[PDB]
């Protein structure tokens, strides 16, 4: 029979967490009762953005936070991260809220309670919001990894070779300059 | 004696991939694009910046 | 759990299509019909014998 | 096999609608054989194609006295493997379809000539007798003709017999 | 919990509704096919006393059953004997029959058979082998009650009536048959009526165009 | 040894054509190429300067700039398995306007029209294309046109 496209394609999504973390596989268990039964679009986000890998996962400075804040109309919204949230000491003012995170740094938990709001975790975040009402999910930047620079290498794009060290003396030469041949 | 060219599976390799189109973007870069027009588009889209600044008023 | 065929059993014919019990009891593969007949033709016998 | 009528247009242009309109006797299996063969006699007559055109009606023809035994004459261009030739065949049968059909037999036979190669130019029951030029149609048109089935023979649908086999008739 | 044997009540009610408003369709279409039938042939025979040659009208529909099995097919009737969607061998389709769709079948000429089939052909398939596609998934089309979920928003509801959008080909054509999952016809309860299968209609084989003769095949094969 | 210059195997694709030579027709130089505008792509011997390659001649682009004697275009080029975008330098002499974007800006003028005029008369419109269809049944008529009986032809000689 003419297979059109491979058959037995896999998911090519995690559908469960290759993590092995117990409690994490409660807060799926819980998730994904929830995107189920409730058929709000919301849960079924979380419920992915927790399997994701910590690569996936990066942390969300409390000063992003801050600025998901500063949007229009979401002043009041209750910040769910999944993924770490970091402490950052370039802002000062960071303003009084709820935020749900996995995990936060003792830094950044300090730097939320400080202001007078509220640290929070996912099931918590889900007693508050099931269907997630007035949440407002904000993603680490993901494209900016020490890696994602050297990926897609090559004439001419424009990106990161790989290199232990340095600067002169190494890959500043030949193919890098009118000067020794030609650049790049 | 060893054998010298073919396209033999050439194409059929080819069609394992898709033949991927470009994908196309709005906004294509403009680099290459003739430089006295570039310069201008430059100075026409500061000009219409402030001018959606001073529409919100 | 079971594929019928709805051209065996009648129950699930009658499943489907209620018009089948019509078109079964008033029969209609059978319509006698027609009628008195007209016309022969003309040429359509000449071209046609040739 | 059967003798369909197929009847055939070509299409209606603007500038010249209502053609001319064509008719051919197909010996042909069915509908569909028909209307290739018509087809692809008419591609060798005007320059209209399937395409470029339409079948108008098929009628399928029946012998108009299909139990009265009739000399046909049958006109047939065949084509070898060197060249290709005309014919004039006799046939001694009781319909245009039976002829047809025994005569692509005949062909086959004679000339190992397939169906694909014979081309029925035309058909047509003989009235006299004299007419008839090939002896072998003229040996059954003898005034009284009566003869013998010599060494008669036996489908037995055992294996065995016992009787010891007769050609008696 | 409680209450729930009211509705039982409740809604056996709205399909006994249901079932009378499919019914009264049915009624109709059946008007429907009989006269449409009968129209052709009066139009035959009134136009054949006035001299004139009444021609019938192009096949509408047209249904592609697979002959050749997959696996030395070229890569242009490959592909299109898979935008037909006869990725088996032994397998059907109903194509609305455009220009472009007779292109579709020019192509493909010696691995399929095709022919203009008869609601009787259409009924048989549909109510035997006629699956959905029902969230991509080969769902069968057992229960009318189904059908009229999927299809309900261009009408068609019941079996029978996306019978009708095939065989008359309604303008939901599109939809009812990228519902109706390609048939999965057996092979031919007589055999091919041939030696040589690969071959066409005017050389005995059984593939390409053969007008009428596929209603005889495929009430075989289904 | 073996040859793959600029030019390679031009001999009939840059040939100028038949009794079309020497100066070229001036409204080719007039016709106006904005950004967007789809041209295909004529070789034109005569002009040797800006002249494509000719991979490209037959293919059919878009222009992405315009300057003082020439468009770009850029043409995406099949190459093994992936079509890379490429972006020519060709003067107008080598260019001609795509024909099937004019017929193109046509219908969509009609199907506004179609549109403006029904849905202010009664709504109903059917105003996308659609393939010729299976022709329709009719009568045709013997009278005046009696069908001849043609036969397939004996086989003489030429």
């Amino acid at each position: 029979i003419d297979h059109t496209s491979k058959q037995h394609k896999r998911s090519s999504h995690r559908t469960a967490p290759k993590s092995d973390n117990v409690y994490l596989k409660l807060l799926v268990k819980l998730y994904a009762f929830l995107a189920r039964r409730t058929d709000a679009p919301f849960n079924k986000v979380i419920l992915k953005s927790l399997f994701l890998s910590k690569i996936n996962r990066p942390p969300v400075s409390v000063s992003r936070i801050s600025r998901a804040l500063k949007q229009e109309g979401a002043a009041q919204k209750t910040i769910v991260v999944v993924g770490t949230v970091t402490d950052d000491n370039r802002i000062f003012e960071f303003p009084k809220t709820t935020v749900a995170a996995l995990r936060f740094t003792a830094g950044a938990k300090a730097k939320i309670l400080k202001a007078g709001g509220e640290a929070i975790t996912l099931d918590q975040l889900a007693v508050r919001a099931p269907k997630g009402q007035n949440t407002l999910i904000v993603r680490g930047p993901r494209a900016s990894r020490e890696a994602a620079r050297h990926f897609g290498f090559g004439p001419h794009k424009g990106k990161a070779p790989r290199i232990q060290s340095t600067g002169r003396k190494f890959e500043r030469a030949r193919g890098r300059r009118r000067s020794r041949a030609f650049k790049v | 004696k060893s054998k010298n060219h073919t396209a033999h599976n050439q194409t059929k390799k080819a069609h394992r991939n898709g033949i991927k189109k470009p994908k196309t973007y709005k906004y294509p870069s403009l680099k290459g694009v003739d430089a006295k027009f570039r310069r201008n588009h430059r100075f026409a889209l500061h000009g219409t910046a402030k001018a959606l600044a001073a529409k919100r008023a | 759990v079971q594929k019928k065929n709805p051209l065996k059993n009648k129950q699930v014919l009658l499943r489907l299509n209620p018009y089948a019990k019509v078109f079964a009891a008033e029969k209609l593969g059978s319509k006698k019909v027609d009628q008195a007949k007209i016309k022969p033709s003309a040429t359509a016998l000449e071209t046609l014998k040739h | 096999f059967k003798e369909y009528q197929v009847i055939g247009r070509r299409l209606p242009t603007e500038s010249v609608p209502e053609p001319k309109l064509f008719r051919m006797r197909i010996f042909a299996p069915n509908d569909v054989v028909a209307k290739s063969r018509y087809w692809y006699f008419l591609q060798k007559l005007h320059k209209v194609k399937k395409a470029s055109g339409e079948i108008v009606s098929l009628n399928v023809i029946s012998e108009a006295h299909p139990t009265t035994v009739k000399n046909f004459g049958v006109w047939v261009r065949y084509d070898s493997r060197s060249g290709t030739h005309n014919m004039y065949k006799e046939i001694r049968d009781v319909t245009r379809v039976g002829a047809v059909e025994s005569l692509y037999q005949d062909m086959a036979a004679r000339h190992r000539a397939r169906f694909r190669s014979i081309h029925i130019l035309k058909v047509v029951e003989l009235e006299k007798t004299a007419d008839v030029k090939r002896q072998y149609v003229k040996q059954f048109l003898t005034k009284d003709l009566k003869f013998p089935l010599p060494h008669r023979v036996q489908k037995s649908t055992k294996v065995f017999a016992y009787k010891r086999p007769t050609t008696f008739y | 919990q409680k209450t729930a044997e009211q509705v039982a009540a409740e809604r056996v009610a709205r399909k006994a509704e249901k079932r009378a408003a499919i019914l009264e369709r049915n009624a109709a279409y059946q008007k429907e096919y009989e006269t449409a039938e009968r129209a052709v042939i009066d139009a035959k025979r009134e136009a054949k006393a006035n001299s004139s040659y009444y021609v019938s009208a192009e096949a509408k529909l047209v249904f592609v059953v697979r002959i050749k099995g997959i696996n030395k097919i070229p890569p242009k009737p490959r592909k299109v004997l898979q935008l037909l969607r006869l990725n088996q061998i032994n397998s059907g389709t109903f194509v609305k029959v455009t220009k472009a769709t007779s292109e579709l079948l020019k192509l493909i000429e010696p691995y399929v058979a095709y022919g203009y089939p008869s609601y009787s052909t259409v009924r048989q398939l549909v109510y035997k082998r006629g699956y959905g596609k029902i969230n991509k998934q080969r769902i069968p089309l057992s229960d009318n009650s189904i059908v009229e979920a999927n299809l309900g928003n261009y009408g068609i509801l019941s079996v029978d009536d996306l019978i009708h959008e095939i065989v008359t080909v309604g303008p939901h054509f599109k939809q009812a048959n990228n519902f109706l999952w390609p048939f999965k016809l057996s092979n031919p309860s007589g055999g091919w009526g041939v030696p040589r299968k690969f071959k066409h209609f005017i050389q005995g084989g059984s593939f390409g165009n053969r007008e009428e003769f596929i209603n005889k095949l495929v009430k075989s094969m289904n | 040894g073996k040859s793959h210059g600029y030019r390679s195997r031009t001999r009939y694709m840059f040939q100028r054509d038949f009794r079309k030579h020497g100066a070229i027709a001036l409204s080719t130089y007039m016709k106006v190429y904005k950004v967007g505008d789809i041209v295909d792509i004529k070789a034109n011997g005569s002009i040797h300067k800006g002249m494509p390659h000719k991979f490209y001649q037959g293919k059919t682009g878009v222009v992405y700039n315009v300057t003082k004697s020439s468009v770009g275009i850029i043409i995406n080029k099949m190459v093994g398995n992936r079509y890379l975008e490429k972006r020519l330098n060709l003067r107008v002499e080598h260019i001609k306007h795509s024909k099937c974007r004019q017929e193109f800006l046509e219908r969509v003028k009609s199907n506004a029209a179609k549109k403006a005029e029904a849905k202010a008369q009664g709504v109903a419109v059917q105003l996308k294309r659609q393939p010729a269809q299976p022709k329709e049944s009719r009568v045709v008529s013997t009278e005046g046109n009696v069908p001849q009986t043609l036969a397939p032809v004996p086989y003489e000689t030429f």
